[PDB]
């Protein structure tokens, strides 16, 4: 649990998502 | 999943696949949350109605999956269950409350970049982005329409209103669940639909980068219907309820 | 009826006609008759074309009957289940052409030495085949080549030296294997395939550990939670998995997926050889 | 020092550089500074940066420095006290991962209008926020979820209109509310919860009496004396308790505790809406 | 055909005759799979150490012949190529592995007591038939010996076991091609020879009386040597091929 | 395709062939 969450091949290597994106935008929206 | 697209390899690290023994079978979804738990849909174990009862030697569950029907190997795992939890409130007679059930593994499994637990929300994730307009993510195995993906696939969806969600469905709407989708003016479609259920509905936090599971996919009239949505079981509601069997027999 | 008991289970009409010394198919039998039980009787021959009359027929039971001659012609459109278990047979009935429909096919304990060639063709939709307890030393290439769907194959108790390296080709369902007990040498390299396969029972073998029970090795490590041991009066599921009950030279002290095979060259893997080519 | 005035109160060292028209940290200050006054200076921006060097700094003052920027970089590990009130602020400082320690922080008399998602993230000690003479109309769902220690709020004398249903959550020690003069039209079931407010100051809003104000009408009743009116230049404790003042469209004529709710439905209760679930 | 006989009048309807227009030449030999549809050997178009690459206007095919060199009118019929297909994994440059192609009539041909089309194995035909000592059927107007027969000439052979395959020959064996004829032990003699390649060998189902192709003749060092076998392209293995260029190209 | 492999001048007329039966004698040896 200590490490939860976070992708080794995405967010480990600061590699974003094809869609991932679109759900920040919508924090503001 | 409705609507969806190809999710891509090891984006949803987490993702796991309720499997029947005999006969073969794709059950339901279900997610990672430790390294010998895993937690998924009550419905997809126990449904009197429908005469559904699996019990852990009818099961196993698949890790690290992207087809979904090939034997992936070197990369998927496949463990079997120790025991399985369904809470003891769960209400399939009337609306699928509490909706929720938990799974230990007989041992642990490793991880890999295929294999990683999803984060359980905490009181500030919870309370910070469980509102409306803000939109999670549901992944699966389902069916593609009210046929069926080679692939995983992936659809972001928009939290809805506790007054849209009740009045889109004559079922009597709990605070433990939510309901996410579009509205029939919004112009987008995407739900979930057969072989999603028990599936994750998870966030990604704008605050450490972690994603976090807020809803399992639960239920929902038809698959992407105009003036519909698609139901979810509130997780973090039933967080407590999570810690107390994970204590106990973990 | 005069001879046979007739019951009404739900919509099926089940004639009885177990234990009453028949040498022969009782004469006029309920015409809707969906399930008939002839078993433990002396009919040491029978031909299925004497059912025809019986268009609904669905299930047959002809176990125990003392039988060494099972007469095929003619045609039964939809059996469903066939039960000639516990008989005298001793060369396979060939069942494509009559049984179209058979999904069950139980011949268990006979005294069957081999399977011929296009054994099983036209049993298209063939789901279980129980071959228990015969006395097969090697089976055909090409045997469930017809059998696309099945999902439970038993071969346990028989005297297996060796199998097939396609045995299981096509079968993208199977999920019950009973091979224990037999005479079985070896696994031939790649038998298993890339196929999940959740029900393997392979203890009671004189597995001969040696550098080509390595690929078996590889998968018994890798399948470990698939094997189970075999325990009468209880469900396949029920049983206990142990992947150590499949032990060199049938001595529990050593299971074969702890064989070290010290001197053997590479086992890498060159490819698991496919049916048809991709590049 | 050549600027401030340097001065030991018991163990403290209290560094004051009040009314010296600067307009930068003067350098080389008392390097055991524990309290630091630039109150009344013209420094429109600061950067918390600056203050590292002064690793026993305790507590800081920038109120009335016309500050339209404050820059948060690095870390202020003992800071426990932060006074920004009278200033130019137009957005809230994002204070949690450069001051840990923070228990009190006064941003009163500012120019905020709205607070960010995730604004008092990481504020884990806080137990003391002002918030007064801003221009606040809502604010976000979560914003006190961080600081589960709070014991005094103050969002008096801003424009809100609403309240989230869920912003008290988690405060088991809020003593002190300060939610007088505002424009708030109602408060939202269940909102105080089952949690006892020994000081709570609603007067100066609209109350909007109608069958949705009888939650606060029943809350009102059961907490009478809990119920203050403010005055300048006494303590909180020293005020005069007076359900009376939250009266409906801020009239002495009607106060909210004895509004009738002629034709209102059932109010009897279905349950204050917990956080999480109990069967 | 090394050590067969003349065929009988129409006992190989499906054999058909790869014929160079100018100069006119027998190139190679095929069979007829459709009304449309031609097999044949790679090699026989396709083979850059000889310079050799034959396109459509270089050919021409004459179905249901039987003399060699006659133009048997009113029996025989010829037909023009719309287009060749050569395999695109074809290996010339190491073993010939994938030595198969396939050739689109420009207009169907009519079927006759002298015309007609071989099957295809099946999952079925295929595992049960392909057995080490069952024999096939090899057809042809090449060579008698390492001059030329005046009509078809025919030889069953005996399937051989992969190892003793391997082992006859200094070039790697792919799954892709089997080997057949008779051990230097059995004494009996026979075998394909310059101008048989791309030819078919058959094999007459015990089940329906129908005959299959399971190989094309593709090559061997010598002809009828002691110790030699003869090397077939594998025609199920490359049947997901076959079957992918008739339904995008027919 | 559906007539594929059947001899208009022997399979069709319950003819055989002058060595067919080699074939079919090997399916058992
Ligand atoms: C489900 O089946 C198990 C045994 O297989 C039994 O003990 C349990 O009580 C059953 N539950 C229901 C709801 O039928
Ligand atoms: C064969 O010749 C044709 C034209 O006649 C040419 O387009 C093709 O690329 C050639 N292939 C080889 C291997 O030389
Ligand atoms: P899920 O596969 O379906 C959801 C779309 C509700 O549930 C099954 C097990 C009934
Ligand atoms: P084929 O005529 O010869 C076989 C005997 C290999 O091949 C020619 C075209 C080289």
């Amino acid at each position: 649990e200590a490490d939860c969450g976070l992708r080794p091949l995405f967010e480990k290597k600061s590699l974003e998502d094809k869609t991932e994106r679109e759900l920040l935008e919508s924090y503001i929206d | 999943i409705v609507e969806g697209s190809d999710a891509e390899i090891g984006m949803s690290p987490w993702q796991v696949m309720l499997f029947r023994k005999s006969p073969q079978e794709l059950l339901c979804g279900a997610s990672l949350i430790s390294d010998r738990w895993v937690l998924t849909a009550a419905h997809c174990l126990l449904y009197p109605p429908w005469d559904k009862n699996f019990t852990e030697n009818d099961l196993l569950v698949r890790i690290g999956k992207h087809s979904r029907t090939r034997y992936e190997r070197n990369i998927e795992k496949i463990s079997m269950l120790e025991k399985i939890y369904i809470h003891p409130r769960y209400n399939w007679r009337e609306n699928l409350d509490r909706d929720i059930a938990l799974m230990k593994l007989k041992k642990p499994v490793a991880f890999s970049d295929y294999i990683h637990p999803v984060c359980l929300p905490d009181r500030e994730t919870a309370a910070s982005l469980l509102q409306a307009g803000y939109k999670g993510r549901v992944t699966g195995w389902g069916n593609l329409k009210e046929g069926q993906p080679s692939v995983l696939q992936v659809v972001n969806l928009p939290i809805v209103e506790r007054p849209v969600c009740k009045d889109s469905t004559r079922i009597r709407i709990t605070d433990n669940m939510f309901c996410a989708g579009y509205k029939p003016d919004e112009g987008k479609r995407g739900d979930a639909c057969e072989g999603d259920s028990g599936g994750p509905f998870v966030m990604k936090s704008p605050f450490n980068n972690r994603w976090y599971q807020m809803g399992i996919v639960s239920w929902g009239e038809g698959c992407d219907r105009d003036g519909k949505y698609g139901f979810y079981t509130h997780v973090f509601r039933l967080k407590k309820w999570i810690q107390k069997v994970i204590d106990q027999f973990g | 009826h005069p001879i046979c008991e007739v019951s009404k289970v739900a919509s099926h009409l089940e004639v009885n006609c177990d234990k009453r010394d028949l040498t022969a198919l009782p004469p006029d039998l309920p015409k809707d008759t969906t399930i008939l039980h002839l078993s433990e009787n002396l009919l040491y021959t029978f031909s299925l074309a004497t059912l025809m009359p019986y268009t609904r027929l669905t299930q047959l039971n002809l176990d125990r009957c003392e039988l060494t001659k099972l007469q095929v012609d003619g045609t039964l459109p939809v059996l469903g289940t066939l039960d000639l278990s516990h008989n005298q047979l001793q060369s396979l009935p060939l069942l494509g052409q009559t049984l179209p429909a058979l999904t069950v096919l139980d011949v268990s304990f006979n005294r069957l030495t081999s399977l011929p060639l296009g054994a099983l063709r036209g049993l298209g939709e063939l789901q279980e085949l129980y071959l228990k307890g015969n006395e097969l030393k090697t089976l055909p290439p090409g045997l469930l080549t017809p059998t696309p769907k099945l999902e439970k194959l038993s071969l346990a108790n028989n005297n297996l030296t060796e199998l097939p390296a396609g045995l299981l080709n096509g079968l993208e369902n199977l999920d019950t294997l009973l091979l224990q007990e037999n005479s079985l040498y070896t696994i031939p390299k790649g038998f298993f395939g890339s196929h999940l396969l959740p029900f393997a029972f392979l203890h009671g073998n004189p597995w001969l550990c040696n550098c080509e029970i390595l690929y078996f090795r590889r998968w018994l490590q890798d399948n470990a939670e698939n094997v189970y041991v075999w325990k009468q009066g209880v469900d396949v599921k029920a049983m206990t998995s142990n992947v150590a009950s499949v032990q060199c030279d049938n001595s529990d002290k050593f299971p074969v997926y702890k064989y070290p095979g010290k001197g053997c060259p590479t086992l890498g893997d060159e490819g698991d050889t496919d049916l048809y080519d991709y590049y």
